[PDB]
């Protein structure tokens, strides 16, 4: 419901905000599964 | 003027964190580490998206002298829900920092994110000594 600011001075705690994984490149999903797979 | 916080912990601390544990899992009997605050979350293949799971609790590593020899709980604080689950020697890690990524059977990918980087890093050395030592 709460509207979050378009600009921010500094970093604050925010309840109910969900952390932002970083995402790799294709090739690391796809190396994953090929050594899975045999 | 400026201070220092202690290194060494209370004993008293420990004795009680114990306590808790015994609460659900009574074969847990030595802690191996513990971390302040850790959540679990799961790679999702067909959206090429991370979903958080139900799962936020403390982390806590159990030592048992009998089988399983070695067992890991999480602590679900939210939902005051126990979530166990024994370690196998199969299983294969990897360090992304500041996140750390594990495989598991299937071809399904989940990862663990701690309150600090350098928290992570020492509970992933300890698995990875139990992985190489039996």
């Amino acid at each position: 419901g709460p509207q979050d600011p378009l600009l921010q001075q500094q970093r604050a705690p925010f309840p109910g905000q969900m952390p932002n994984l970083p995402k790799p490149p294709l090739f690391w999903q796809q190396e994953a599964q090929k050594q899975e797979a045999l | 003027g400026p201070h220092m916080a202690d290194l060494m912990a209370d004993e008293s601390i420990t004795r009680m964190n114990l306590a808790a544990i015994k609460k659900i899992d009574p074969y847990a009997k030595e802690i191996v580490d513990s971390s302040s605050h850790v959540a679990f979350y799961t790679f999702n293949s067909s959206q090429n998206e991370w979903e958080k799971t139900d799962v936020e609790g403390a982390f806590f590593i159990y030592h048992r002298n009998a089988e399983p020899f070695h067992s890991i709980f999480i602590n679900n604080r939210l939902n005051t829900t126990s979530f166990v689950e024994p370690i196998t020697g199969s299983l294969e890690l990897q360090s992304q920092p500041p996140f750390l990524l594990y495989r598991n059977e299937r071809s399904r990918i989940r990862g663990f994110w701690f309150y600090n980087s350098e928290e992570c890093d020492r509970i992933s050395g300890l698995v990875n000594g139990l992985l190489k030592s039996k």
